[PDB]
């Protein structure tokens, strides 16, 4: 196909995305939830992982790595240690709420798609680490697994397979640096949320020691619809290497802020002006687009007309997809303030266990401060991306590189309104 | 009959502070035993 | 025998597998910049200056920690080794107070010989530093956390050799202290050894303070007669 | 916004404190939901469980979690002084906090401020006279196409108007408890301008299964 978006309403893996249905088991399973699990809890690991591979579904986390050999790095027999599949549900990146919708409204998806995880890599029990803010969430997932115990879905002879499973649900206390998965493996274990050094990875010693694989929520709600629909269904959408639905939350100075399911290879300018309402102002109005969130660099208006919102045409346009996290910013918003802010959220959530990213966030802070008031030189600018290049690279976690993105990208794209700033500075100051 | 214009999701107005906590307590009856570690803590 | 071969600099040597890459170096005889890791200590990986470069790999791995493959060779001195390395010592004396004539580690501190030998020679920070309140933990250890860069030798002594588990590091980000957070008088029978294992100048010999000067003191090897140890 | 603690009269080790045995039965649990030789990694929530019971933690809490679950405290004071949900300090018996991360502060969470301080008269960090209201600052809370937002206690109130959070506040004055929602045209996520998709009906089970499932 050439044209891509327009994802047709039968098509749509999430629906009662906007709580339109009953999100209990009895509205779960008249949307075609729990249909012949049993079946695919029998046909096998391999089986199952072959079918994820077929789909080319990719990791939805942000980090974009394909989830079939990442699934297939269990595919070991057990050394006397247990083997555990632990869903992330952090929810830290602004910009992205997609994850707390499918938690508050479809958690039978996400339940069925830890069974057949954990099923996938022969996992022994599944962790769910939510937020600790998002208490009605937690609760409403409770009450998922409740009703799934009781009926018999999950627990000892898991929908009638001979293979059991448990489903555990731990809170978060606040941190947006636990969603990393080092760090929420740790924050599990009663430590702080520090992420460790990979290697070791993971899927050799994770949680308790035990092997261990973090997979994001969407990604483990489709697995059940993709082993149900098929390979080739999913693997139909979007360009090659880039295949999927994913969830875009478009949030900002638009009509409609909202969250909404669509291809892969739609483009921006298109999916704002179909699902969201166009920009306030008109379509000229815009000045600059954040395509997945603070970890990821703004794209200017002269590129977002004709971009595509997947990973490698993102990447292309030396950015990043991340979580789809469209943040819109009109001609009437200060962007130095909006990256200010940007970083000082870095500055108030990092674990500062290792120290290019804790020393160089709060160096960046000061210097996006100063800049914002306009106390600042042309010659500083240049500096401040050499200290971006000594942070991207150089620390144990990818909180540094999420930090030093925004800036290089503000830097590159809007440098002459820097230097007019300093400058109307410098001539009324002094 | 097919209804999409009232939000079904109104339970969570009828949640306390200890819903959470409580619904973990009446889910562990439900659950297998653990495994061990061979140890009581690795301090032990 | 087990021993795979790495490469360090173009030229080959034979280690047990296992062996870390600052270990693979040391063996073939250069000693790798470090502040957190000590060979008596668990493994920590967190001040980034053992960050070396492997050829073939866009990536600085951390020597500390990350152990050798077959066929792997270390660029122990090439442009983005020192670049790193350069970049690691200005994030380091970003916040460092200006305290050396008053400091009891000056002459035999870590953090000045390694900022002359590997960092660079001027400061691009134009901003005010930190400053951390000081604590107190015994009439053994003067303490001056201004100057403590939380390198995390402090909780793994206290966790892994003393055994006594009352240190850690309170706080996130740049504000994070290494203390106890109460009133704790921090008092085992390993307690000084502490003073030997802090690479900068928070940590200081109470009764030895502000008395001498490492470059005009004369060693003389000698024996412990206090114990049956030796 | 400190990370030591002096030895004050209200919060001192000998301050009385101990669970209730409903809430020693929910420890329990919390206990075995994890396996043996890890009871360590019940340190994070059921010092929760502590807040829960107070609203604040005093360094009493601390050490009876160290007590219980055989840790150190110096682990449980790492973790109470890490994450940012352990009020440390006696807060208000409603807890309102403020978003102003960037997809929210497009969307003028400063006038939702100013109408806090207009309203309350008092500052960021400060409590009222009577101890019901705090008021601080807050990171993103995962609630960003739903800007402006705020949470209070456990709730949210999302999609927010300088007269709605006034009227929220008189609300709350009153002793009633208000509904957790946005408060636009919209219910949870939707577009306000009609929907967008999902308006045709749910297709049910068996829709389009491979074959040989
Ligand atoms: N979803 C969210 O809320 C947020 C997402 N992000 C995104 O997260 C990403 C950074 O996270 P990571 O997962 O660490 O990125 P990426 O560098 O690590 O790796 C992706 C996945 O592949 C796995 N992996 C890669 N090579 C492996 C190997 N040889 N053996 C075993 N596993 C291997 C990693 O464990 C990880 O789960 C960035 O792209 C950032 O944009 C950042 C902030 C918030
Ligand atoms: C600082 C940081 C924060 C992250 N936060 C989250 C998060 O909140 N939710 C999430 O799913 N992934 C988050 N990630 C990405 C995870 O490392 C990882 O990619 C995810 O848990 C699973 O990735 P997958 O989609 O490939 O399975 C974060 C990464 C970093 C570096
Ligand atoms: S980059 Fe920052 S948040 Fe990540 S491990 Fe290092 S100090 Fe922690
Ligand atoms: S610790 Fe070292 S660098 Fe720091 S003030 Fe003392 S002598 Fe100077
Ligand atoms: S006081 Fe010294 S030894 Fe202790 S953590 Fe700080 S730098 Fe390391
Ligand atoms: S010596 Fe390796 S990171 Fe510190
Ligand atoms: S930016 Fe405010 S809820 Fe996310
Ligand atoms: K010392």
């Amino acid at each position: 196909k050439t044209s891509f978006g327009s994802l047709k309403d039968e098509d749509r893996i999430f629906t009662n995305l906007y709580g339109r249905h009953d999100w209990r088991l009895k509205g779960a399973q008249s949307r075609g939830d729990w249909y012949k699990t049993k079946e695919i809890l029998l046909k096998g690991p391999d089986w199952i992982l072959g079918e994820v591979k077929t789909s080319g579904l990719r990791g939805r986390g942000g980090a974009g790595f394909p989830t079939g050999l990442k699934w297939s790095f269990m595919n070991k027999p057990s050394d006397g240690r247990p083997k555990y599949l632990v869903v992330n549900a952090d929810e830290g990146e602004p910009g992205t709420c997609k994850d707390r919708e499918i938690i508050r409204h479809d958690p039978h998806k996400l339940v069925e798609g830890c069974l057949v995880g954990g099923r996938a890599m022969g996992a022994r029990a599944a962790y769910i680490y939510i937020r600790g803010e998002f208490y009605n969430e937690a609760s409403n997932l409770q009450v998922a697994i409740r009703e799934a115990y009781e009926a018999g879905l999950i627990g000892k002879n898991a929908c009638g397979s001979g293979y059991d499973f448990d489903v555990f649900v731990v809170r978060g206390a606040g941190a947006y640096i636990c969603g990393e998965e080092t760090a929420l493996i740790e924050s599990i274990e009663g430590k702080q949320g520090k992420p460790r050094l990979k290697p070791p990875f993971p899927a050799d010693v994770g949680v308790f020691g035990c092997p261990t694989t973090v997979a994001n929520v969407e990604t483990v709600a489709v697995s059940p619809t993709i082993c149900r629909r098929g390979g080739a269904w999913f693997a139909s959408f979007g360009r090659e290497r880039n295949s999927g639905t994913k969830l875009f939350n478009i949030s900002g100075h638009v009509n409609n802020p909202c969250t909404v399911e669509e291809e892969m290879s739609v483009p921006l300018k298109e999916l704002i002006e179909k699902h969201a309402g166009g920009v306030t102002g008109g379509w000229d109005n815009l000045l600059a687009v954040i395509p997945g969130g603070s970890s990821t660099p703004l794209i200017p208006k002269s590129v977002c007309e004709t971009v595509l919102m997947d990973f490698d045409a993102l990447i292309q346009a030396q950015t990043g997809l991340g979580t789809a996290a469209v943040i819109v910013m009109d001609r009437s918003t200060d962007i130095v303030k909006a990256i200010a802010r940007l970083i000082e959220f870095y500055k108030h959530e990092s674990c500062g266990q290792c120290t290019p990213c804790r020393e160089g966030v709060d160096w960046m802070n000061k210097v996006m401060a100063r800049f914002v008031r306009g106390d600042a030189r042309p010659a500083e600018i240049d500096s401040l991306w050499e200290i971006s290049k000594q942070i991207e690279g150089h620390t144990i976690c990818a909180l540094g590189d999420g930090a030093a993105w925004p800036v290089q990208g503000l830097i590159r794209h809007f440098r002459p309104e820097l230097e007019e700033r300093m400058q109307r500075f410098a001539q009324q100051h002094q | 009959p097919f209804d999409n214009t009232t939000y079904k999701n109104l339970q969570h107005h009828d949640y306390s502070t200890y819903t959470f906590l409580d619904l973990n307590l009446d889910l562990s009856k439900f659950r297998m035993p653990q495994p061990s570690s061979g140890r009581e803590s690795p301090r032990h | 025998s087990n021993l795979i071969e790495v490469f360090v600099d173009g030229q080959s040597v034979m280690v047990e597998p296992g062996t870390t890459v600052l270990q693979a170096c040391e063996k073939v005889g250069m000693q790798i910049p470090r502040f957190c890791y000590h060979e008596r200590l668990s493994v920590a990986g967190n001040c980034r200056m053992c960050l070396v470069e492997i050829e073939k790999a866009p990536k600085v791995v951390a020597a500390c920690a990350m152990p050798v493959m077959k066929g792997w060779n270390i660029l122990t001195n090439s442009e983005k080794t020192k670049k790193a390395r350069e970049g690691v010592m200005e994030f380091l004396l970003a916040n460092h107070p200006l305290d050396c004539p008053i400091c009891d580690q000056g002459g035999e501190c870590d953090l000045q010989d390694q900022s002359m030998m590997f960092g660079s020679d001027r400061s691009r920070f134009l901003e005010g530093k930190r400053a951390v309140e000081d604590k107190n933990i015994g009439p053994l250890v003067k303490t001056i956390m201004t100057r403590c860069i939380q390198c995390t030798r402090c909780i793994r002594f206290a966790s892994e050799i003393a055994g006594v588990d009352d240190l850690g590091t309170t706080g996130r980000g740049n504000d994070m202290q290494v203390g106890t957070y109460i009133e704790k008088m921090f008092m085992s029978e390993l307690s000084g050894n502490i003073i030997d294992i802090c690479p900068v100048g928070a940590l200081t010999s109470k009764p030895y303070a502000f008395t001498a000067r490492p470059w005009e003191t004369r060693k003389t090897e000698s024996i412990d007669v206090m114990d049956a140890v030796g | 916004a400190l990370f030591v603690h002096r030895d004050t009269p209200k919060n001192n080790p000998e301050t009385p404190f101990d669970f209730t045995p409903e809430n020693y039965k929910r420890i329990e649990a919390i206990v075995k939901n994890y396996p043996e030789g890890h009871k360590a990694a019940a340190v994070l929530p059921v010092l929760d469980l502590a807040q829960r019971q107070n609203g604040w933690l005093p360094i009493s809490a601390m050490n009876k979690v160290a007590e219980i679950l055989q840790v150190p405290p110096m682990r449980v004071y790492e973790v109470a002084t890490f994450y940012t949900m352990y009020n440390r300090k006696p807060v208000g018996k409603y807890h309102i906090q403020v978003c102003t991360t960037t997809p929210c502060m497009l969307r003028n969470s400063d006038s939702i401020l100013e109408a806090i301080q207009k309203k309350l008269g008092i500052k960021v960090g400060e409590t009222t006279p009577d101890k019901l209201f705090t008021l601080i600052e807050v990171e993103c809370l995962g609630a960003c196409v739903n800007a402006p937002m705020v949470q209070i206690n456990d709730n949210y109130y999302e999609d927010l108007t300088p007269k709605d959070i006034e009227e929220i506040i008189d609300e709350l004055k009153a002793g009633k408890i208000p509904k957790p929602g946005p408060r636009s045209g919209r219910f949870s996520c939707e577009p306000a301008g009609g929907l967008t998709s999902l308006t045709e009906p749910p297709k049910g089970p068996g829709f389009g299964v491979q074959a040989g499932l």
